[PDB]
RNA sequence: AUCCUUAUGCACGGGAAAUACGCAUAUCAGUGAGGAUUCGUCCGAGAUUGUGUUUUUGCUGGUUGAAAUAAUUAUAA
């Protein structure tokens, strides 16, 4: 119905060459890195927000 | 921001948000009544409905009577502006004819109407006839497909022309009796500014003020327009008194306009323009159960066509009979009347339907059919392009404005909905003398939607373009011989709309100068030798950087009289030839700078393809050429 | 609206007869042989072989000349007028008329 | 179009692509849009230059009428007018 | 207060499978379903029936012969 917002694809070290789905996947490398390794370290310091 | 919207619904395939009505006007104010005219006027409203007037008109009617002034109103144009105008006229007629002696005196004022549009011209001077017959007046028309000649104009007292061919008519040398006596300069939509017409306008406001001062005698000019930000600096363009400002909001609007967008979250055009299908179909399902007629427009005329077949197999899927489930005998006659007999676009099935379509290239007799059947209301559904917002008066309860991005052959690339389109699309609406209210419609991207809304609160000025028709317009000037030099070129240029423009916001429009030259007098200089290097390149003009003397040449002679842009005169310079023969001729014509808003298109393309081979002026160039198909229709 | 639901629930005539009376003119409407025009059998298709009588335009010449053959467009054809298509021999009829074929033959020679 | 039924002839209405043609160097098309570039073929003029001799007469042809005669011509067919003159008082055997 | 054991829930992460995962106004079932054995006995949890999906369930992205350029009006006669 649309009340939450659409989910991204989630992104790790080894989906990290398969997503295409957002941007510069390729185009812009170390950025990509900066992005996928980011939102792994989100969701992980969101885990570990939630624990404490 | 937060008035503005109320209330906000979810949707799977896109997010609306539901702006509620206008408010209602606060009432200071008296409702002034027929009966508190003089004898002659009291005919101006011959049928009286209310005997009062609207919120709008009252204050600024007496106030017009009282002053002699500059006046300016930013209005709905609810209908409220037309009736004004005619009775500023008539007290003009009223100041040149005797209250007691009932004897007109003909010779003695003349009156212009500016009208942007033939069409609206058209419908104009209809309404003037029927409000003036009384004191016996002539009113007619004087521009483009009008085709008035050099005596006529003398004859006539009521002038309504379009800007263009009013600008020609003031531009000629031998006619300035004319001008003069004209005591009255109506300006209607002098918003127009802001697109590339208006232009125009503002040259022919500057040849008002300053070329005639040999006579000097200033003509009452009084501009009529939608409610617009800038108004004070729209007065200081034009004189315009303080007190003849009346700036009205859209809370004086007839029919309160309810303002509604549908936000599209889909990227890929594929699955977006479903989406948008689905948007339109929803939207229509919920109008036409309340028994609402309704406006659809799109950014082509192709659109239109493939459009309403998507709605008559869809909306048909749904319910075919509620559409017409009265009078289906009727509407049967009638569809068949009208669809079968002159319609040739394969249009016929639509109407059948009972959800019709309206563009440019559909036929002129079709056209006019369109319009009548959609008034009588067996047309539910009008798909249509832009022609009617700005051409035609006939309101339709509901108006939904599908996409963004119309393509602009100015840039060459796709632009979003400009302000000022976007804002006459809305105008017609609910219907100010049978509904209640409008129900406005924007289907758009999401993302531009932020874009869409503070545009749509109108909050945007009447953006100068003169940058690109200042050189004709100053060859036009030089040609009448009123610029000898470039001090009287910037002079000239004062009184010129982007002057004002440029005082209010410099680097906004590109003013280096800012803080040096409060008047701007070395900027306007500086334009002036941007503008005397091109011409006397085009050897339109006459110029010399460091003694600085002026003089009109033939070339700016003829490109005065018929009114060529300088880009099509220096294209004529060049392409035209000593020994240039009956083909390039034609090819000269096409590449004309009028017709680079021309483009061939797949449904012309098999009729073209037809004649191209039996053409007796061959064409260089090929089918795909725009200006193969230009002089191909030369020659038709 | 009201007519609108009612209707839900000379010499150039005689010209026109003597047309599409005499085939040998009504045989040719391909004068344009091989040529390329650009432009439910109802008032016409603007292009094709045209009935007037019952206004139906023929794509093909067996169609266009087969329904004239047929009853109907003759049951037409003399409903527009009078019915000559169905109107013996007392000798006068080839001594007077072949006569007449001998005599119009030498005038038209 | 004529169309032939079995043992029959039958003019049809045709319909679809018979639209493809060629006429591409031909008929009054390519050659009169060729014909504009004729003024380009007087650029450059040459003869092979023969002795000069007086004991026959020499023409002397002005260089534009020969132009105004190429421009009115064609790329492909020959075009001919006649051409008059006389004999002037500076030499008899001169034809101008 | 620190550390540790079991279970549950919450989740980061790492895998494996979906020929499996279920549901039942159904029947029976530690008041013993269902199986093993060296013949002495041992293990103790689902079994029967019907039914849904099951070369899959919900969403996205790209490529593509799958397909989809607004209006207007100006001459001297
Ligand atoms: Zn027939």
């Amino acid at each position: 119905l649309g009340l939450l917002p659409k989910p991204e694809p989630k992104v790790k070290l080894s989906n990290m060459m398969s997503v295409f789905e957002n941007d510069q996947n390729i185009t812009d490398p170390t950025a990509w890195e900066k992005v996928v390794k980011d939102q792994v370290d989100l969701r992980k310091r969101k885990h570990l927000e939630e624990n404490e | 921001s937060l008035p503005e919207g109320s209330f906000k619904r979810v949707k799977p395939q896109y997010d609306e948000i539901h702006i509620p009505a206008p408010s209602k006007p606060v009432i200071d104010y008296e409702l002034k009544e027929i009966t508190s005219l003089p004898d002659w006027c009291q005919e101006a409203f011959p049928s009286s409905e209310t005997t009062s007037l609207n919120p709008i008109q009252s204050k600024v009617f007496h106030a017009a009577f009282e002053g002699d002034s500059n006046m300016l109103i930013c209005a709905p144009t609810g209908s409220g502006k037309t009736n004004i105008a005619l009775l500023t006229v008539l007290k003009a007629l009223s100041h040149h004819y005797n209250p007691k002696t009932k004897k007109l005196n003909l010779s003695a004022f003349k009156i212009v109407y500016i009208a942007p549009l033939k069409a609206l011209v058209q419908e104009q001077v209809r309404e003037f006839q029927r409000r003036l017959a009384f004191l016996g007046i002539k009113v007619a028309e004087l521009t483009g497909d009008s085709r008035l000649s050099r005596k006529q104009i003398d004859e006539t007292q009521v002038l309504v022309s379009t800007p263009e061919k009013w600008d020609i008519t003031t531009r000629n040398s031998n006619n300035l009796a004319i001008v003069e006596l004209v005591r009255l300069l109506i300006i209607d939509e002098i918003h127009l500014l802001h697109d590339d017409r208006g232009p125009v306008l503002e040259s022919i406001v500057a040849r008002t003020f300053w070329a005639s001062k040999y006579g000097q005698e200033y003509p009452r000019i009084i501009g009529l327009s939608a409610t617009l930000p800038n108004y004070e600096d729209v007065g200081r363009f034009l004189r315009v008194p303080k007190e003849g400002l009346f700036y009205f909001d859209s809370s004086f609007r007839p029919c309160p306009l309810s303002q509604q967008f549908c936000g599209i979250k889909e990227r890929n055009s594929l699955k977006k323009l479903k989406a948008m299908n689905d948007a339109c179909y929803e939207k229509v399902l919920e109008s036409i159960n309340e028994g609402n007629q309704i406006i659809v427009f799109v950014h082509s005329r192709k659109e239109t066509s493939r459009t309403a077949t998507w709605l008559k197999n869809k909306f048909a899927e749904e319910n075919i009979t509620h559409k017409l489930t009265k009078n289906d005998a009727g509407s049967k006659q009638i569809l068949k009347t009208e669809a079968a007999n002159v319609l040739d676009p394969s249009l016929r099935k639509l109407i059948e339907s009972g959800i019709g379509t309206h563009h440019a290239g559909l036929t002129r007799s079709d056209r006019s059919l369109s319009e009548d059947l959609f008034a009588d209301g067996l047309l539910q559904v009008l798909v249509c392009t832009a022609t009617l917002a700005w051409g035609v008066n006939l309101p339709a309860h509901t108006v939904i404005i599908k996409g963004t991005d119309v393509y602009s052959p100015e840039k060459g690339s796709w632009e979003q909905l400009s302000p000022q389109d976007v804002l006459q699309m809305l105008g017609r609406a609910g219907r100010p003398r049978y509904d209640t209210f409008g129900e406005g419609i924007i289907i758009t991207d999401q993302s531009n939607v932020q874009y869409y809304l503070s545009v749509l609160n109108q909050q945007l000025p009447i953006e100068s373009q003169f940058v690109s028709k200042l050189v004709d317009n100053l060859n036009a000037e030089v040609v009448a011989g009123n610029i000898k030099c470039r001090n009287d070129a910037v002079n000239w240029l004062a009184y010129t709309y982007l002057y004002v423009r440029m005082l209010a916001s410099p680097m906004l429009y590109k003013v280096p100068d800012i803080s040096s030259d409060g008047q701007l007098k070395k900027f306007r200089e500086s334009l002036v030798h941007s503008a005397l290097c091109i011409l006397k390149e085009q050897e339109l003009v006459l110029y010399d950087a460091e003694n600085d003397v002026i003089e009109a040449t033939d070339l700016g002679n003829i490109a005065s009289s018929f009114y060529i842009n300088h880009a099509s005169m220096d294209v004529y310079n060049r392409e035209l030839d000593e020994h240039t023969t009956q083909i390039d001729l034609f090819r000269i014509f096409s590449m004309s700078e009028e017709f680079k808003y021309v483009s061939v298109r797949y449904e012309e393309k098999r009729e073209l393809k037809q004649l191209l081979e039996k053409a007796p002026i061959p064409i260089r160039e090929d089918i795909d050429d725009p200006l193969a198909k230009v002089n191909v229709l030369l020659q038709s | 609206r009201e007519e609108y639901a009612e209707q839900a629930r000379p010499i150039e005539l005689q010209a026109l007869k003597s047309k599409y009376t005499n085939y040998d003119h009504l045989i040719k409407g391909s004068l344009k042989d091989l040529n390329k025009r650009k432009l439910s059998f109802k008032r016409g298709k603007k292009f094709g072989f045209y009935c007037d009588i019952c206004n139906l335009t023929f794509k093909d010449t067996l169609q266009y000349i087969d329904h004239l053959n047929h009853k109907v467009h003759a049951i037409k054809f003399e409903n527009l007028f009078d019915e000559p298509l169905i109107i013996d021999v007392p000798q006068e009829e080839f001594e007077l008329c072949y006569h007449n074929l001998i005599k119009d033959f030498v005038e038209v020679r | 179009t004529i169309n032939a039924q079995g043992e029959e002839i039958v003019v049809v209405a045709s319909a679809d692509y018979e639209s493809q043609t060629f006429s591409s160097k031909n008929e009054w098309r390519k050659s009169a849009i060729a014909n504009t570039l004729l003024y380009l073929r007087l650029k450059n003029i040459y003869v092979s230059a023969d002795d000069f001799v007086e004991e026959q007469n020499v023409y002397v042809l002005p260089k534009n009428l020969l132009k105004k005669f190429i421009e009115i011509s064609d790329v492909k067919i020959q075009v001919a007018a006649f051409i008059y003159g006389m004999s002037a008082k500076d030499h008899p055997k001169v034809k101008e």
